[PDB]
Formats: C-alpha cells, structure tokens, sequence
RNA sequence: UAGGUAGUCAAGGUGCCAAGAAAUAGCUUCUAAGGUUAGGCUAUAAGGGACCGUACCGCAAACCGACACAGGUAGGUGGGA
RNA sequence: UUUGAUGGAGGUAUCAGAAGUGAGAAUGCAGGUAUGAGUAACGAAAAAAUGGGUGAGAUUCCCAUUCGCCGAAAACCUAAGGUUUCCUGGGUAAAGGUCGUCUUCCCAGGGUUAGUCGGCCCCUAAGGCAAAGCUGAAAAGUGUAGUCGAUGGGAAACGGGUU
RNA sequence: CUCUAGUCUGUUUAAAAAGGCAGGGAUGAGCUGUGAAUAGGAGUGAAAGGCUAAACAAACUCGGAGAUAGCUGGUUCUCCC
RNA sequence: GGAGAAGCAAACAUUUAUUGAUCCCAAGAUUACCGAAUGGAGUAAUCCAGCUAGCAAGAUGCUAGCUAUCUAUUAUUUAAAUAAUAGAGGCGAUACCAGGGGAAGUGAACCAUCUAAGUACCCUGAGGAAAAGAAAUCAAAGAGAUUCCCUUAGUAGUGGCGAGCGAAAAGGGAGUAGCCCAAACUUUAAAUGUGUCAAGCUGCAGAGCGUUGCAUUUAUGGGGUUGUAGGACGUUUAGGCUUAGUCUGUAAUAAGCAAAAAAGUUACAAAAUAUUUAUAUAGAAGAAUAAUCUGGAAAGUUUAACCAAAGAAGGUGAUAGUCCUGUAAUUUAAAUGUAAAUAUCUUUUUAAAAUGUUCCUGAGUAGGACGAGGCACGAGAAACCUUGUUUGAAGCUGGGGAGACCACUCUCCAAGGCUAAAUACUAGAAAGCUACCGAUAGAGAAGAGUACCGUGAGGGAAAGGUGAAAAGAACCCCGGGAGGGGAG
C-alpha cells in the first residue's frame, strides 16, 4: 500500500541475512508489499523457461524484501522519513536531522 | 448496427480452407445479432462485393467440467456460442485479404 | 360482495353459541355455555331501482334495508353526498 | 489513450471510422495468425469507445465546441 | 417376357346402425363505406426468401430404471427357401 | 511433577470469580480402520481361435483369415429424450466389475449451410385466460364478446456426387 | 400387439415385483401414441378399505413444533460420615 | 492521489502510464433481452404487428419513437366514448405497525365449558415508525391530549368457582403542542325548481316593481369552533380615505390600501439561492532506537535512551510505543446528498374590551328489543363501548357518564377532520466492544444453498494450514511412467 519510498533509492537493510548491507532499490511489489534491493537477498534459481529440450541451467538473482526491513540510507545516515509543504511540494526529509533528499 | 458490428473475423480451418479453393466459399464469425440480408450488405460495403446467397448456423456452446484448486468437478462452465456463415460469390469474385 | 354500496356495510363474523340450562333470573341454577362455532352475519342487500326524474331514468343500487330506511328519511342526493358517493359512479 | 481532446465533431467522425476500418483489419490479422502487438486491439477498441461518448456529448450538448 | 405381393385406384363400391370434428385457415364467390391503374386478371423479364432446429445415439455402454442393469422403448422399410 | 526423544511457538504460579467445567454404552452422531475374507460374486448355456502389425509392456488394441449368433433383427431410416457423447490427434490419476496401447475416459482442435424437410405463420378440437355483466370477508369464484391453445387442417423437389 | 391362471428359477436377486416355461384376449366392454380435464376429510374407483409420482383406513412439502407421553433408553471426576 | 497499472492469485509475452495512468468519490453518458413488463400474444430472456422518420425500402429487411390498465381531477350529456395531466401496479425487511380471517398439538392427568389465543398462519394497507392522539374522559381524587416505563399487583374481579385468566385509577418518569372544518349569517354566481307582488336595503326622502322573486344543489370569499360559545340584534367604537350597505345626496356600516404577526412537523400552499470549518459521500499531515549475545531469521537476552492528547489494534523471518501501515488531538469538499438559521418568498390579523332577545351547534344519530364480539370481567345483579337484524329521540328550559336501576349531586358536551416528540423494528451501512467461536466449533456456507436427491413444491452436504521467502528439486542413476535413490 502508501509507503514514502521511491524507486531508485538507496537503503540500508535492517534485518536479514544481509545486514545494514547498502543498495539501491530496482522494484518495488506494492501488492504483497515487498521491494527488491539490487545485490542484496541474493538466491540461486532454477529456469527451465520452456518445454522444449535445448537446455536449462542455474542463475542467480534478488528476492523481494519487506519493505519493513529497509530504511532510507543518504550522505552516510540512515533515519525515518518525513515530508514537509514547501515551494508547493511534497518534498521528503529525514527525520533524523531534516535534509533534503 | 453499421456493417463493422456484423463481421466479426474470418475462419482460418482444414474445411475452409478447401471449401474456398474449390467452389469459392468464404465463411466468417458474425455477431448473434445479425441474419442473411445485413450480413449480405456488410459484405458488400466491406469488401466491394455483392455475395450470391449466404447461410448461416448457430454453433451452441461448449461445456466443460471445473474442477477445485485441489481438483474435482464441482460445477459446470461452458463456452459462449457464436454464429457462423457462410458466403457465396460469384466465380468471378474474389475476396483479397485473406 | 355482500357489501351496501353507499355506507360500506359488510357481513360480520362471529361465533355460533348454544346455551344449555336455566337463567337465573328465571329461578334456574344458570346457562352452561356449549360448543362454539364459526358463523357470518349477513347484510340484507336490496337491488334497489330509483326512478331519477332529474335525468328521468331508474337507476339500479345494492342497498341494504337500513340504508332504504335512511334513503327514506333524508332524500336519495343528500344521502348519496353524505357518504361522499355520486349518482354517475352508478349507471 | 490517444488524443483527439481538440477535435472538432466531423473530424471526430472521420476518426471513428478509420478506426473501425483499423480494427476490423487488426482482427482479420489475428485470426490469419500473427499479430505482434495484440494488446492494440484493446487499445483502439477503447479509442472507439472514447469517440462514442464525445460525440455524444456534442449532441447532448454537455461540451461544446 | 411370365407370375405377382403393398400399396394405390379407394374419403371407391356394396350393406349395416352405434348415424360417424371444427375453422374467423386455405380455395371459390359476393356485395357496403370507399375506388374507376386505385386496383385486379391473363403473361413475360428481372430478384425477394423470413427466423429457429439441422452433429450423433435413438431396441441401447448415449432415452427412462441410483448401474456400461436379463426392464420399459413411437412410427415407416420386413430379403431368400 | 523430573529426566529424554519428538516438536518449533506461546503458556502460566498464588488468590478470587464465572461455566458449553470431566463419557464406557442412549439399536447415539461424525470420521478412520478391523472382522467375516482374499471368501461370495465378477451380471444371462449367441463361441471363440490362429497369424501379423502398433507399442516399454498384447488371450482382451488394430488388421487379416476361419468359426459362431441375430436375421417381422440383435438390421437400416425418422420421433420421443439426451446435448458434444460426433470427427481428427495426443494421453492413461481415477473411473470401465479384470488387463489394456483401447473406450460413450480425459485434454486440444474441428464439425450441424434450407424458398421446397420439421417448426415459426394463417386456422380451429379438448382446454386455458378473458374487458363487460353477475356472484363472493379479502385473496377470488362463474362467465359473454374475444384471444390463445396440435397429436389435426393449409403454397412449393427429386436423383446423383463430394468431406 | 396387449394381459398373468398354474409351475419353476430368483428372493444379502440381473429386476424395491422380473425371467424361464405356458395360458387368456386377439374386429372389440380392443390395444396404443400424442395433448387436455378431475387434488387431500377431496378426487377417482366394471368396487379389492384400491389407486392418486416405488410407501395411502385420509398424499406430499413447509410452518405451528423442541406437540404431548403415568412408556422405554441415556445421564460423564474423587473421597469421608 | 502521485508511481505504477492491465479485476478477484500469479504465470506467457504485449502494451499503456510523469501529456498524470490505475484506483477512490461525486455527477453525467452508454445502458442488449427477459422480468410489475404495459402494442397484441407467449413455453420468461421471442415470435406477430398498427403508425411515423431514415436505410435504393421492396419482395414477412434493419434502426429510432408511440398505442396496457385502474383511480382521482375535467375537455364534452365524468354512465358510453376518446382527450388532458396527476397518483398507483411490483419488489424489498424469513423485521416492526394497522385492518380483515382465524385454527390445531396442550393443560384441565378424560373431555364438551374454559385454557392455549387473537398464537401460528393467510389476506388487504401504507409508513419510517405505524396505530392512536387534544375528554359528551378518568373517577370520588382534583386533576386535565395521546403513547411508552417503574410501581400499584398477582391486587380488584372473573372462571364445569375446576384448571386458569387477569386489570384500572392514583403516584413516580421518559417525552411534549395544540389545532383546523361543517352548521349558525353573508358575498360572488351558475345549475335545477318555483314565482308576477310590496321581493330585495343600515334606517327618513325620491327613484323601484321583479338589484333572479324566494328556496335547494355546485363553486368562491368573509364569518366563526365552546364547563354555550359563535352570529343577527345593544353602544364606545370602527387608523384614515376611496368604493356601496337594491340607485343618487346625509347620521350609519362593509369591500380594498398604511401598520404587524406567523408559515411547508399539524396548524395555507409552491419554491429558490446566498449563507453554517455543520454533516453524509473521496483525502492530507501525524511524534519517538542504538549497541551487544544466542540463532537461519530479534522485535527477544542484556546495557542505555527517546516519544506520548499517540503503550488501540495488525503486519514486519522468534515476542515492536519509537520498522511499515495506522492510532490520539486535529483536519480535504470542486461536485452531490441531508440538516437547521437568516432574509427573500408565501399567507393571515389590517379591531377589541363589552348585556339581553332570536338562529344554529353535527339525525336513522343517542337510546330501546333480539342475536354476537371486544373490555380483566364465560348472563352473572352485568354497567359501558363497538356492532348485525328491527325500532326510534331530544334541540341547553338539553344530553351523556358516575359497573343493574331510581332520585339528588358532581363532572363532561358526542354523532367533522389533522397532529411532531417519547415508543416498535435492523434486513442492512459505517465506526467499536466481548470471562463470544477457532474448522465435528463458528452463519447451512473460511469454498455455497454449490455438489447431490425428488416430476415439482422442497430438502441438503463434506473439503482451512509447505516454507520466513517456490528460492517448485538444475543435472545424474533405476523405471514406459509414477516413484525412489544422489546431487542442490
């Protein structure tokens, strides 16, 4: 549902396997809630990918996080996320310290 | 209805497809609503054409069996039944965009 | 229906009572009330003709005797106007 | 969803029957067997249900021109 | 060619009493209010075919009997000795 | 209530309160599984047999040659009904009283062309509804003028070929 | 083509009323297809207390209804007097 | 509202979306056919038309628009016949209310009275509440419309005096509100009857012999609504004038106009905006955690904080006030819907305090006889009310009631019509709660009145759970597969 963060981003993971490691995020699944942190929950897979006999093989690829477990990562801090009415805009800050993003 | 609500698509089959090679039939999906005179006339406004005759069937709907997410019938769903027709040119006449 | 079509009157219904005893106003030890049962009170309809001089021609009602009687006492038009009914819903 | 929001009702015609002409042919192409794009038949059947109502509301009156 | 079954001729014919559907349809004909190419008939040439059912089983594992059941199941064809 | 195995996510002391508060049976209800028992049947005393092909797999599929059965049918063509069961291709969880390469089983695709057929239609039998009229607490019941109601009566075609 | 005396199989049957043998009617108080009419204290009954959707000395469904029973059955953990 | 979207679950490959999509709300458009179904007919989802317009319209062509019926109101001799608008048909609430019909199983250890019981159910009506509702009443107390509670009270009575049935008043509360016609007279006439003289007029005079002469009915306005007051008559009056109280000119009164009060919740009716950070129907903002240890995973262990009008409830890989969404206190209204208030608008009084003579004050009605029902009250001494069949009054110098009746006395003034609130009900909508349930439980139904059974009415099941994430076991071996053994 209404979440406050934007595809692009770069966030820090809180909880996992891959602790407060730093990525961007490609995709976000809004309706199972989940998001997909670029190098990050990084699984083994196997593919088929059609019935025919040529060939399968094992590629590797990103699972989707909670979105719970991310928190917004800039300029070397990590903190919640407001948004304030300025200039006509819904713009975002931390709440940590209150910048632009 | 104007003369593009009638004609649905064509029929690309076995049957057809020889029935057009040998005495020059074209036969096509039309809407329910339609009968003889306007699929005529829609024949004639699409393709520049004016067909001999034409008749047309009512092909009644396919019943098929559900079964649960586990599997096993719990109900009947079918098809939806759809109309057919068959044209007839003269042996001169040609239909092209097939 | 059995219904005057002037005042409304329709039967009425109630019960059917047998009585089995004395009265004791008459020195008897008292009535015994027996078996009911279910029974209707009909009104009397007539079928009435009116001879109307002020249109000169009879004109056909079901009344009961009573609404007669009152017919009788007031005058058929006041009547009529009383109940809030009109001679040409007749004919 | 194309945009014909300034188009006056004669053209809105002629386009609805281009358009009809577009998807009587786009049909025929899929039943012949290869269409690469078959999500365009939604899209121009949803053009011409775009057209119906803005002509009609030319008629009705609600916009005018 | 000969013979000839079952129709059919025949809703016939001959006898009997129990005396054996209707039609505002169809066919034919008649006149009112209205009409006097307005029509209609006798012909020719041209084109107008509605709407739906149309597969298959139908003396049987496909209809009706809880069954792929020793049952019921209308009517027309009924070879040869 | 202590130690282990199993289990991987909530329970609970003391005091006090409140009950859908304790099952061994009611020819109890629901579900699972024994028992009889690998026993009775496997559905009519019209009958199968050989060879070959397909297939991983064949007494039961397909093909061929014999034999047997019905033959005023157990044959063919149309109703009443069923509603894809029809055809082609693929497959065998279940289901077919066994097996199965097969099926009316399953999946996909395909298949029903009408001026002359049967309806629709114009008519009426029995019958139903029925303005008005008449009769009834209501709801309706009777019933005329009318209108519906086929197993009936009314315009039109036969032969051959093709998938 | 319609009926079932007598006998037999069957009777945890193939059939919740058949079948195997036989018999009666068989131009008529005949059989039968296709429609319609008569519904529960009523209908129908060539008349047996029969039938009326496989069950009829008063059909079936719903509701009153959890009807009433001096009748039957059942009624679950423990200890002490 | 802002970044995804292509329903309810993804998959497979195709597009759209920052040109503001998807979605939510409001409004509008489209809106096939059946169905109250309404052109006729009909086996519901479909054949047959009449008329008009356009399809070369045309040979059973297509499309659009009309023709069903009942009731009220008039366009006419409202019946007949069409015409005109207006209000209804049916469904929904397996709820509530009113009216009509009205059992049976039982208890009385039988049963027939009675009880159950106006119960179930059927039928006719509308409403958001309905019904009822402003005393010809309660009732021996001094109260004062109707309805719903607490008490009176299991009392007073009734009952094959068997079983049972079962009040009312007063008092204490919830909730509040009173009004309007007909008639008495008069104006405007019309219609229908009857009538050629002293018939109308406040009173002197002239005019006047029919201002339609007098009545009834229809329509309009004034007049008025009760322990007997309102009109004709008795005056001060009558704001003040214009018109006339049969016509003109005077004492003398009406019809209009200054001045005021109310009104769509009854009380006259029909609205329309502005206006109310009021509300219903989409939204926005929204507080305050780091480290360490175990573990696959921390929110937990432990050490220290911070927020709090927010430690309500969920999700987050094990147990979260501070991770996400929300929550407290605030707050979005273009448009739509519902509410008041203000004016506008509409309507009314454009006057009241004041004595006695006449008129009216609700007619087949009050009451009585017979046959029934409702009142707690079963004929009992049986009032009273409704009511079927009959009979039948008074006119305030009156009548009804005060549990048979009579007298006195005390109360009340019927036979015309409305009325919000308190009260009944929730199929449902939204916001919440639970010593309520956790898959044989809970609605029958976590998947549905579906599968299935019966010709039909109708009856009616059973089936929830991988993992934190499919990350659904690449590949290899046995096997036709299934499946298993390895490798991940």
């Amino acid at each position: 549902m209404k979440t406050k963060l934007k595809i692009g981003d770069s966030v820090k993971i809180l909880s996992g396997k891959d602790r407060g490691r730093i990525g961007k995020i490609a995709s976000i699944n809004r309706k199972k809630n989940k998001v997909i942190v670029e190098s990050c929950n990084m699984v083994k897979k196997v593919i088929k990918a059609r019935t025919p006999q040529e060939k399968g093989r094992i590629i590797d690829k990103e699972a989707a996080i909670d979105i719970s477990n991310v928190m917004i990562f800039v300029k070397g801090t990590s903190s919640r996320l407001g948004i304030r009415f300025e200039n006509n805009e819904k713009i975002r800050y931390l709440k940590k310290n209150g910048q632009r993003i | 209805m104007k003369a593009y609500d009638i004609i649905v698509s064509p029929m690309l089959t076995e049957k057809t497809n020889t029935q057009r090679e040998s005495i020059n039939v074209y036969v096509f999906k039309v809407n329910k609503r339609a009968n003889k005179k306007e699929v005529g006339a829609a024949i004639k406004e699409l393709f520049n054409v004016t067909p001999v005759s034409c008749n047309l069937l009512n092909i009644k709907s396919k019943a098929k069996v559900v079964v649960s997410r586990k599997g096993y019938p719990i109900g009947k769903g079918k098809t939806s039944s759809w109309k057919k027709a068959y044209v007839y040119l003269k042996k001169e006449d040609k239909i092209d965009i097939f | 229906a059995r219904k005057c079509e002037i005042t409304g009157k329709k039967t009425m219904f109630g019960n059917n009572v047998p009585r089995k005893g004395l009265a004791k106003k008459k020195g008897g030890a008292g009535q015994h009330i027996g078996v009911k049962t279910k029974r209707t009170f009909k009104v009397n309809l007539i079928n009435k003709k009116f001879f109307i001089p002020n249109l000169g021609r009879s004109v056909s009602i079901k009344v009961s005797a009573n609404a007669l009687r009152s017919i009788s006492k007031i005058g058929l038009d006041a009547f009529l106007k009383k109940n809030c009914k009109k001679i040409e819903n007749f004919l | 969803m194309k945009n014909f929001k300034n188009f006056t009702l004669e053209d809105m015609k002629a386009k609805r029957l281009e358009l009809k002409k577009e998807y009587l042919d786009l049909r025929f192409k899929s039943v012949v067997g290869h269409v690469e794009n078959p999500l365009k038949k939604r899209e121009i059947r949803r053009d011409i249900a775009r057209l119906n109502t803005m002509i009609c509301e030319y008629e009705l009156g609600i916009r005018k021109v």
